[PDB]
């Protein structure tokens, strides 16, 4: 059962520093040679950093917008990689993904879920979530309803309709960012037959805040 | 360093159907061990890459059959020998000879289907927003294809077009279509002075726009 899981990620100072890990589970994490790629709009994948196994004497290589800003290690006892990050720039914002050479010529064939950096000195608020709720009487087969979720930041937010009972007909847009921070919407579609009988709820959580708010879409 | 060139931005595609992507390096990728490092990877929307095919042909596990590569020294394709509507997603070659690697853009498979008209639906701002001195009118344009759309925001049969933040999603991986979010953000001051809102939806599917609106006064 193979996995690499990042956590360490999160909203930094610019010029402040965080350190990111990624514990391996399911393969001989220390035969494998571990490596940091992430991704941003504007360069796409970009490949950043790589410690090698300790037959390999551990060696390191960054890419050269890193080198001597960042750190790469790892704990075979722990399974794990670490990317110590200091110095911090906007060019440094993404997502980060752990990956590993399990043996040689495999390729990046492990990849972790990804741990979103955001190098910002704006702080951490969290999201207010208004229920949208159509104006007229449904038909008319199947009815959209909303959550309008805005003024967080930074991202992510987590948005589900009855704690996921409702996923098929949901479309949670990306959020959208100006002066009053970010924006979502998040739609779901539901018979006529469905709403308003069954309570629709959308729950909304925000990590970085630590928010959580449930709300039912009442009829207007 | 070595530059992976990946010519088309994206490729439209109908399921059923054979396609190829290429990918070309600026060096060869064939290694003195005599392996070629050059791998391709998919990323779907809103997950993380995941690896198809390493060192030019070699499926990697869990990867469906209909995947397939070929390519050498410097230029490199990946086959699909039938498409599937859940394959969309961007797809990247990357060189894995030296250092630092380096990844082509990708290029994005986009599918094909009929043509459908968006599902609009506006909603005025809702009372709890209200209260707190807000008034964003949001727009769902949901379910359509093709994916280019046109939103036009009236207040009082005016246009507006400052204080609109529009948002797309991805191409749906079950059925195909495209979504987008379009709110007009204004504040209750402002909402109040003015009765009409509408949200005209021009696309493909009709020569007229398809308009959804609503009045304060309701
Ligand atoms: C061109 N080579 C060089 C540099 C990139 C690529 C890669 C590869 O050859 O697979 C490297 O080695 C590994 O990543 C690896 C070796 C043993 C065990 C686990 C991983 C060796």
């Amino acid at each position: 059962e193979v996995t690499l899981q990042e956590s360490g990620g999160g909203l930094v100072q610019p010029g402040g520093s965080m350190k990111l890990s990624c514990a391996a589970s399911g393969f001989t994490f220390s035969d494998a040679w571990v490596d940091w790629v992430r991704q941003s709009p504007g360069k796409g994948l970009e490949w950043v950093a790589e410690i090698r196994n300790k037959a390999n004497n551990h060696a390191t290589k960054y890419t050269e917008s890193v080198k001597g800003r960042f750190t790469i290690s790892r704990d075979d006892s722990k399974s794990s990689v670490y990317l110590q990050m200091n110095s911090l720039r906007a060019e440094d914002t993404g997502i980060y993904y752990c990956t590993s050479v399990p043996q040689l010529g495999r390729g990046f064939a492990y990849w972790g879920q990804g741990t979103l950096v955001t190098v910002s000195a704006a702080s951490t608020t969290p999201p207010s979530v208004y229920p949208l709720a159509p104006g007229s009487g449904g038909a008319g087969s199947m009815v959209t309803l909303g959550c309008l979720v805005k003024g967080y930041f930074p991202e992510p937010v987590t948005v589900t309709w009855n704690s996921g009972a409702l996923s098929s007909g949901v479309h949670t847009f990306p959020a959208v960012l100006q002066s009053d921070l970010y924006t979502l919407s998040s739609s779901v579609t539901v018979p006529s037959s469905t709403w308003p009988s069954q309570t629709v709820t959308c729950n909304v959580a925000h990590p970085a805040s630590s928010t959580q708010v449930d709300k039912k879409i009442v009829p207007k | 360093d070595i530059v992976m060139t990946q010519a088309a931005p994206s490729v439209p595609v109908t399921p059923g159907e054979s396609v190829s992507i290429s990918c070309r390096s600026s060096k060869s990728l064939l290694h003195s061990n005599g392996y070629t490092y050059l791998h391709w990877f998919l990323q779907r929307p809103g997950q993380s890459p995941q690896l198809l095919i390493y060192r030019v042909s070699n499926l990697a596990s869990g990867v469906p059959d209909r995947f397939s590569g070929s390519g050498s020294g410097t230029a490199f394709t990946l086959r699909f020998s039938r498409v599937e509507a859940e394959d969309v997603g961007v797809y990247y070659c990357m060189q894995h000879l030296e250092y630092p690697f380096t990844f082509g853009s990708g290029t994005k498979l986009e599918i094909k289907r009929a043509d459908a008209a968006p599902t609009v639906s506006i909603f005025p701002p809702s009372s709890e927003q209200l209260t707190s001195g807000g008034a964003s009118v949001v727009c769902f344009l949901n379910n359509f294809y093709p994916q280019d759309i046109t939103v036009s925001w009236k207040i009082d049969g005016a246009e507006r077009s400052s204080g609109v933040l529009n948002s797309w999603t991805d191409q749906d991986s079950s059925d195909s279509t495209y979504s987008m979010s379009s709110t007009l953000t204004l504040t209750k001051d402002e909402y109040e002075r003015h009765s009409s809102y509408t949200c005209e939806a021009t696309h493909k599917t009709s020569t007229s726009p398809i308009t959804k609106s609503f009045n304060r006064g309701e």
